């Protein structure tokens, strides 16, 4: 498992680097940080128009303006 | 069918915006953020009506407002404003980021001279909560009552009278 | 509008230069020549593998043309989907190309 | 054919088949097609020879013409319906299409010029898959499109399926374009009670299915192709000899066995419906197919018997050939009669 | 005339395969075929279809007219035609040609605008451009979702491309 | 019904009536079968993109795909055939008459 | 150094369709006069 | 106007592809310790020119065609397939531009196959007949890996917009993080123009005359430089001012030349493979390593967040 990996290092480097290419590229997108900011910015990448609601009278975590507190913020995205 | 509603060319003059659409993405931000009650029960009437011929008037509203915007920035910073959508205007793409120092002068003029804060990323494409005094539609696809459904069954289970009834089986 | 016009354009730059690549030495009446290769009368034999070697390529190609969407699905909302089928696809292909290896097709044009 | 490709070309056929029977989608059903008819062509080609090229070549031509088809009744039905549910179609363009397209998958008259060809150039087993589990996926969705599917058309290729597989039955010596033929005649038999009853449909093609099954089993069991051949039968295995006999007699539709199960519930389902002519003119011919179908019993149990010297050889040796559930479907190709009745759940 | 060339293009689809459902030969049916997809990709790429278009170029006619042209020319043993000088080997060319453009243009006669005219497309019938879609390709993100949406479409057209490679590579064997 | 939709209709049933009277070849079949798979692509895109549905606009793909890999699976039969008589002629096809 | 800059260019996207929600109200609401400036035209000249 | 801009486009094309050929001859007369021309013109100026009105009268060989339609139709399709992959090519504002030109160019060079098949089947030569049906085969072998690299390497755009991928590479070259795709796109480019070492045409359009064939000359040479300026445009992107677009202009204009010498400097160097030598170097070394770095150049955005941007 070792000896083999020299031989197999030795005889077909191409293989060797295409199966361990291919290995980090499936399980190094699980065992990052930074793959969570990924999914954050492309669902905050606003393609559509922001439809508002009707202010029925209780919603507090829905702002009135976008220069209000509540709402989603992106200072983690300007500063990373 | 019936005959459909179309409203006369006296009810559709307004005084229109007649600036380029650069004119307009170099004075975008401060127009989300000045221009915003208008704009949102008028996007609110528009979503909700299904209908632009019950959105005429707050559309007005927002052709209202939209000018009262530029006449603020044409009072007090329209130079600033003119050297910054000259440079928006060059790029093919109309990019915001080859244009920074032109941005800084006018965003440094218009908080001065008018108090206007260029909001940060991520707040324009919120969704807010307007607050309205028009009543909610009861029926905007103008539809008509559901056919009734099928009555379902009910009641116990009862087995067969005399089995299949297939000819002479009699299980 | 303009692609067409610019088509139309190099068609016609195209179709001119063939026309006077044959009509110019045309002028000439150099000579009327006669009496017309590895082979003289052999029938061509067909080859299996270069027939083999085109329907890889069609399969490959059509194993790409699924993978084509791909720098516009990364914008997606449900990345974890995306990635999966995106190396699913991929894997597919790969494993394509490992039974087009271990069964002797990629032999005498490996 | 190496077994583990084997194994995974019949899990596509079987794949292909299930996901014309679970979809909702008409890309699906189409997707599902496709992929039963690429699986299927190298079962065809199990032996290597210029027969089951020619079989292979002649299948995908029929079998493609009916793929475009269905894919062009699929289109119309977007035009005028804008939609892709498996249910009635919207148009009686693409109801015209997808029937026809789906009587060229099964084979049926006057698209049954590929079936006694196609069966006789591959073997025994992959014409019983052709024969049994191909039926399944143009069948089900014949039962899906049912409220678009016009009268006279499925009734006239039905009537005319069943004349045709009727009279291909007698000019053959081969085993395998008898089956063909019997084939035809069935799947005329199926579709003639769709639109009257489905279930005698199911009915009709599970007992279809189940006798047929029981029929190549032991055409395999035996490995007779013709009927010179399978007039040897009484020498060797004299157990094979009758078993084949009662299933054909089955398969003729013929009382108290259970091939007279289908017909006659068929018949059952037409009358109810004013039908009188058209019943009374299918079971006529269905009796044509009695007559050649019993001169072939004849020829077994009866009066073409003689033998050759090297049988005594084999009299020496078992067979040691899977006769997979052949006394499990013989029994159930007979003796269902008296539980008919159980048709109730197919519904 | 500009306004109705999708319909122009339509026409010269129906005559494309006009040269070769008739069939003169496998190779001329071939070509027949390329010339028909290329009018095909025209009439997709002008209701902006952009990446459909480009996958009749790139996969229809580039990948597999390739194949068929490829595998027509390990058949079919050829033979010489007429090859005296110029005013045969390519004038006779050119004349057959301007003949199928007076062929196109031909039929554009009256018994066509009985159709044209009295079902007037064009003026209300190209309306991919029926108010704004925004920052993005409806027919580009609706191929994107093929990864996100399209999961099982995904599965079982890989698992028949597979198939499709285990099978030829089964029937093209021989033994 | 529609004007360019019946043009690409019309061009599906000339190559099925030409898919419908064999000359010499086999791969003259395949042709007009392919035209028949190039005619369903051009109407499915046209109807796809003509009613703005999304979601359906990898479906003329699939269509290609599949197909396509249909179109494969066809080259290799007419292979097959040609390496047992020289020739793709459908009169040596006609074996399975007896 | 690319995921540096993709992300910045993330942030120019994210800006630019900011500018283009800021702007839809008031490009809706001439849509909308426009078609019906038209509907409307196409009326008065139908019913003459 | 729009008349002329095409024009300024197609002949300095058909210029440099001229010039090209004297580029080529001096370079490899350098290289292999000898003078290039140098008799003709002043230091060898004439010499395209010279050899061009030379191939254009020289006496059509009266060919024996097996087609008249096939054997006009491959210089054509081969001139007008040469020309067109020029339109979209940012330059830093192309001719046409297009949002998908990365992939109108790899379907307009997948149907650059065709003239190659017309040339062999309008020959009467089964000879010629073999020879074009293996340069086919070699040719769509390696637009496999052209697809699939390309793919990986747009990965990082966001599009298949060709202007795009200047923006793309502003700050650093596309080269650093696509290296292995960078040497494997330039092999696989090297070798669907049958460029030597993949040359084994030299090792099927000689029915044709002198004439024909200095056009699928003109057309070979005009797809070396537009591979090898796209490939620039694909990993050297060079540094663009928009009020200046003569940097960009010649900084890209001196490493295409740069990359050009290296196809020359290549051919100088290395003898050609065995076939399937090649075939072997597709699809059992490039395609394996290709297949990886795609997964890798999916994977590697979603798990940096460097996710790039569609518009
Ligand atoms: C439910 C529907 C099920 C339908 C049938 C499913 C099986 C058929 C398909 C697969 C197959 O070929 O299996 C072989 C098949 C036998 O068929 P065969 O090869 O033709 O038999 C030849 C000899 O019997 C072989 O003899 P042997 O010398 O090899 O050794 C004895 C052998 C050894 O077997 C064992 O050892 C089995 C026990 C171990 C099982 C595995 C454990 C791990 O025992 C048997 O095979 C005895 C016969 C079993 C009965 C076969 C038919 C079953 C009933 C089918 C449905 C009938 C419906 C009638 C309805 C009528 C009214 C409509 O089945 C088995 O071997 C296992 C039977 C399991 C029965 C489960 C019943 C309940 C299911 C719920
Ligand atoms: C405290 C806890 C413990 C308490 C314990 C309590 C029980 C103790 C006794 C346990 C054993 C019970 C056995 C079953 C009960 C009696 C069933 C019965 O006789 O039904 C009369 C049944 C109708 O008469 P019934 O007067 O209306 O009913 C009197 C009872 O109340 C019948 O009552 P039902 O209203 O329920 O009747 C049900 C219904 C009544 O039937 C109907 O509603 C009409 C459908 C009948 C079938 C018509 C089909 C016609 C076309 C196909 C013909 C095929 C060829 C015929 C056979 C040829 C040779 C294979 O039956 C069916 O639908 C099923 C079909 C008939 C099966 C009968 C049971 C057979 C079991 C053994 C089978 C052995 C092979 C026999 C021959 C195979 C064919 C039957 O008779 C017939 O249909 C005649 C056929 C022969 C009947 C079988 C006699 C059973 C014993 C046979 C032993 C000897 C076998 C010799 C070797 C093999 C043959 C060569
Ligand atoms: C931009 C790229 C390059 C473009 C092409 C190059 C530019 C110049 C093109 C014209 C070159 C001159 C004409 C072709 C060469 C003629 C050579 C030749 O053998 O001529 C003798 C031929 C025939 O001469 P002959 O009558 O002696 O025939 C010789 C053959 N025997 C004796 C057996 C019968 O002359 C011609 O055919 C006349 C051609 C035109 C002459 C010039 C007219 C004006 C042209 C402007
Ligand atoms: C072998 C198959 C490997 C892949 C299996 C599916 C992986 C996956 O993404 O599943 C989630 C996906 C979708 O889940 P999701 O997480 O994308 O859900 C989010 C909701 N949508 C899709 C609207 C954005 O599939 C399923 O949940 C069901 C479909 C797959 C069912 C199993 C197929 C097996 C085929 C064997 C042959
Ligand atoms: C002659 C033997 C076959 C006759 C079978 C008819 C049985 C029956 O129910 O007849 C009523 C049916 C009539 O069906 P019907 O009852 O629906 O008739 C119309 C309804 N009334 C009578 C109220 C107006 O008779 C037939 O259909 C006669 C034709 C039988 C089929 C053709 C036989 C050809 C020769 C063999
Ligand atoms: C874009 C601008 C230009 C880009 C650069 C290109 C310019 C330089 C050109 C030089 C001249 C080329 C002449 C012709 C070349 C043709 C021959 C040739 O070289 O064939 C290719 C050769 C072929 O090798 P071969 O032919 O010797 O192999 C023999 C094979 N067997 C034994 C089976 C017979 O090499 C390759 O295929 C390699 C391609 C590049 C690989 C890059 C891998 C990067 C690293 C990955 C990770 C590895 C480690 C493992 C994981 C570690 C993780 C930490
Ligand atoms: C799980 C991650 C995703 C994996 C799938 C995606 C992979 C991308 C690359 C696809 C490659 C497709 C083709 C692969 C075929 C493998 C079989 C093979 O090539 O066997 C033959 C070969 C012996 O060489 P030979 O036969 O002589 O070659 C002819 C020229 N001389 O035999 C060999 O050379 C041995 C090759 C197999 C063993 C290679 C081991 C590499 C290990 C690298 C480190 C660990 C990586 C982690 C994952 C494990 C991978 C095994
Ligand atoms: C509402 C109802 C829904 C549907 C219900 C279910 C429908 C089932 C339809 C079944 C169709 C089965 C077709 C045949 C099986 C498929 C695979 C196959 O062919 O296996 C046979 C196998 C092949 O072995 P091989 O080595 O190739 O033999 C040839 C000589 N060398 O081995 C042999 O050849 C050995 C010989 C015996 C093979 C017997 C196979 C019988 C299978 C069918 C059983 C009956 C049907 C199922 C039960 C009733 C339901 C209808
Ligand atoms: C043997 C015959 C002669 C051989 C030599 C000549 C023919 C072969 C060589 C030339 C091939 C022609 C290719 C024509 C289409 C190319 C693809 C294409 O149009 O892509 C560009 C573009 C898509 O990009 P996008 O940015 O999305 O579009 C603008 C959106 N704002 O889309 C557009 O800009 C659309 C522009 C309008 C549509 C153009 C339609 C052209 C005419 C129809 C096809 C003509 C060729 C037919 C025969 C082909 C034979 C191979």
């Amino acid at each position: 498992v070792a000896a083999f990996l020299k031989n197999v290092w030795a005889k077909e480097p191409v293989l060797v680097a295409s199966f361990a290419i291919a290995g980090l590229a499936v399980i190094l997108p699980t065992l990052s940080p930074y793959t969570k900011y990924s999914l954050m910015i492309n669902r905050a990448t606003p393609y559509n128009y922001p439809v508002p609601l009707r202010d029925d009278g209780n919603m507090p975590d829905v702002p009135s303006h976008p220069q209000d507190p509540q709402g989603p913020s992106l200072e983690w995205l300007k500063r990373l | 069918p019936g005959i459909v509603e179309l409203p006369s060319l006296e009810d559709l003059k307004v005084q229109e915006v007649k600036v380029s659409s650069s004119v307009l993405k170099a004075a975008a931000h401060h127009y989300g953020a000045q221009c915003d009650k208008p704009n949102k029960e008028f996007m609110l009437c528009r979503w909700e009506e299904k209908d632009p011929r019950r959105c005429l008037e707050e559309g007005k509203l927002v052709n209202q407002c939209a000018l009262e915007f530029f006449r603020q920035i044409k009072r007090h910073c329209a130079e600033p404003f003119t050297e910054y959508w000259t440079c928006i205007d060059y790029s093919g793409l109309q990019l915001f980021r080859r244009c920074r120092k032109e941005q800084a002068q006018f965003d440094k003029c218009v908080l001065d001279k008018l108090g206007w804060v260029r909001p940060d990323l991520g707040e324009l494409s919120k969704v807010t909560k307007v607050k309205t005094d028009r009543p909610l539609p009861e029926n905007p696809y103008h539809s008509r009552a559901r056919p009734e459904p099928n009555p379902e069954v009910e009641g116990d289970l009862k087995p067969a009278r005399h089995g299949s009834r297939l000819f002479f089986w009699t299980m | 509008m303009n692609l067409m016009i610019t088509l139309l354009t190099n068609f016609t730059l195209a179709t001119l230069l063939v026309t006077i690549a044959f009509w110019l030495p045309q002028l000439n009446v150099y000579s009327e020549k006669t009496s017309p290769d590895p082979m003289g009368s052999a029938r061509l034999p067909f080859s299996m593998k270069f027939f083999l070697v085109a329907i890889t390529f069609l399969l490959f190609d059509l194993e790409i043309a699924l993978l084509l969407p791909l720098p516009w699905a990364s914008q997606t909302t449900n990345l974890n989907t995306m990635l999966t089928m995106a190396l699913l696809l991929i894997f597919l292909l790969a494993v394509s190309l490992a039974y087009e290896w271990t069964q002797k097709g990629l032999e005498w044009t490996e | 054919m190496n077994p583990i490709i084997l194994i995974i070309i019949l899990m596509t056929v079987m794949l292909g088949t299930i996901i014309v029977m679970i979809s909702t989608h008409w890309l699906l059903i189409w997707i599902g097609f496709e992929m039963n008819m690429l699986a299927i062509i190298p079962i065809m080609m199990k032996k290597h020879n210029p027969r089951a090229t020619e079989a292979s070549t002649k299948y995908f031509l029929t079998q493609s013409t009916a793929s475009m088809l269905l894919m062009m009744a699929i289109i119309i039905n977007l035009m005028f319906s804008g939609q892709w549910t498996v249910m009635k179609l919207f148009n009686p363009m693409a109801s015209m299409l997808m029937t026809m397209a789906l009587a060229m998958k099964l084979g049926m008259a006057p698209f049954h010029f590929w079936v006694p060809e196609v069966t006789q150039g591959i073997p025994l087993s992959s014409g019983l898959i052709l024969l049994t589990w191909q039926k399944l996926a143009p069948m089900s969705v014949l039962y899906q499109i049912l409220p678009s599917i016009n009268l006279d058309l499925i009734l006239t290729l039905s009537i005319l399926s069943i004349t045709i597989g009727g009279w291909g039955g007698l000019n053959q010596t081969q085993l395998r374009k008898i089956m063909a033929y019997s084939s035809i005649a069935h799947m005329g038999w199926m579709t003639a009670v769709l639109l009257y009853n489905p279930t005698m449909t199911l009915l009709n093609l599970i007992i279809y299915i189940i006798m047929t099954s029981t029929m190549f089993t032991l055409f395999m069991a035996n490995s007779t192709t013709t009927t010179l051949s399978l007039s040897h039968t009484w020498n060797k295995a004299p157990i094979m000899t009758i078993l084949v006999l009662i299933t054909l007699l089955s398969m003729g539709g013929l009382p108290p066995l259970s091939g007279f199960m289908p017909k006659w519930m068929i018949i059952q389902e037409m009358t109810k419906n004013d039908s009188i002519i058209l019943p009374t003119l299918m079971a006529i011919t269905a009796l044509l197919n009695l007559y050649f179908y019993m001169r072939l019993t004849y020829s077994t149990a009866l009066t073409m018997f003689p033998s050759t010297n090297n049988m005594k050889m084999k009299w020496q040796f078992p067979t040691t050939k899977r006769m997979t559930l052949l006394p499990t479907m013989t029994v159930l190709s007979t003796m269902l009669l008296p539980l008919t009745p159980i048709l109730s759940i197919l519904e | 005339m500009m306004t109705y060339i999708v319909f122009i293009l339509s026409i010269i689809f129906v005559m494309g395969f006009v040269g070769f459902s008739s069939k003169p030969s496998p190779i001329y049916g071939g070509l027949g075929l390329i010339v028909s997809g290329g009018v095909g990709c025209g009439i997709v790429l002008n209701f902006g279809g952009s990446f459909l278009g480009l996958m009749v170029f790139l996969i229809y006619l580039g990948g597999m007219m390739v194949v068929f042209g490829y595998t027509t020319a390990m058949a079919t043993e050829q033979y010489p035609e007429v090859w005296v000088s110029n005013k045969v080997v390519l004038g006779t060319f050119i004349t057959g040609l301007l003949m199928e453009f007076l062929m196109v243009y031909y039929v554009l006669k009256d018994k066509e605008v009985e159709i044209v005219f009295k079902f007037n497309g064009m003026g209300d019938w190209v309306i991919y451009d029926t108010g704004d879609s925004g920052f993005f390709s409806e027919e580009a993100m609706g191929i994107a979702a093929l990864y996100s949406y399209g999961t099982w479409l995904v599965i079982v057209t890989g698992w028949s491309l597979l198939i499709g490679v285990v099978v030829i590579m089964e029937i093209t064997r021989g033994n | 019904m529609s004007l360019v939709y019946m043009n690409i209709m019309m061009a599906f049933t000339v190559s099925l009536t030409g898919l419908l009277m064999y000359r010499s070849h086999l791969m003259s079949s395949l042709l007009c079968l392919e035209g028949m798979m190039l005619s369903l692509f051009i109407l499915a895109t046209l109807m796809i993109l003509n009613s703005h549905f999304t979601l359906a606009s990898m479906m003329p793909i699939i269509l290609l795909v599949f197909a396509a890999c249909e179109a494969a699976l066809g080259l290799s039969l007419l292979v097959m055939v040609s390496n047992t008589y020289g020739t793709d002629y459908v009169q040596n096809l006609n074996l399975l008459q007896c | 150094s690319m995921m540096r800059w993709n992300r910045e260019r993330r942030r120019l996207q994210i800006e630019d369709f900011e500018a283009r929600i800021a702007l839809m109200p008031l490009l809706q609401a001439e849509k909308d006069r426009r078609v019906l400036q038209m509907l409307r035209e196409n009326l008065e000249e139908e019913a003459t | 106007m729009f008349m002329i801009n095409v024009l300024t486009l197609i002949i300095p094309i058909l210029l440099a592809v001229a010039f090209l050929t004297l580029v080529e001859r001096k370079v490899l007369g350098y290289m292999q310790f000898r003078k290039g021309p140098n008799v003709v013109g002043p230091y060898g100026l004439l010499q395209p020119i010279a050899d061009a009105i030379k191939l254009f009268i020289k006496e059509p060989l009266r060919p024996a065609t097996s087609s008249i339609s096939m054997f006009i139709l491959a210089p054509i399709l081969a001139l007008t397939l040469a020309l067109t992959m020029w339109i979209p090519l940012p330059m830093p504002y192309p001719l046409i531009n297009m949002n998908l030109g990365v992939l109108f160019m790899l379907a307009m060079s997948s149907l650059a196959v065709y003239s190659i098949l017309w040339s062999g089947w309008a020959s009467n030569s089964k000879y010629a007949l073999i020879g074009a049906l293996r340069a086919v085969a070699q040719t769509i072998s390696y637009e496999v890996t052209l697809a699939i690299i390309l793919l990986s390497v747009l990965l990082m755009n966001g599009s298949f917009t060709l202007s795009t991928l200047i923006i793309t590479q502003e700050q650093v070259w596309l080269i650093f993080p696509a290296w292995p795709l960078a040497m494997m796109w330039f092999i696989s480019t090297l070798a669907e123009t049958n460029r030597a070492p993949f040359d084994l045409t030299e090792g099927f359009n000689v029915e044709y005359a002198a004439g024909p064939f200095a056009l699928f000359f003109m057309a070979e040479y005009a797809n070396i430089i537009m591979m090898n300026i796209f490939t620039t445009t694909l990993f050297l992107g060079a540094f663009h001012n928009p009020y200046m677009p003569e940097l960009y202009t010649i900084n890209f204009t001196i490493k295409s030349l740069l990359l050009s010498i290296t196809f020359l400097w290549i051919r100088a160097s290395y003898p050609r493979f065995r076939y399937d030598q090649l075939m072997h170097l597709l699809w059992k070394n490039f395609l394996p390593l290709t297949l990886a770095l795609c997964m890798w150049h999916v994977s590697l955005p979603i798990l940096l967040s460097s996710i790039p941007p569609q518009t």
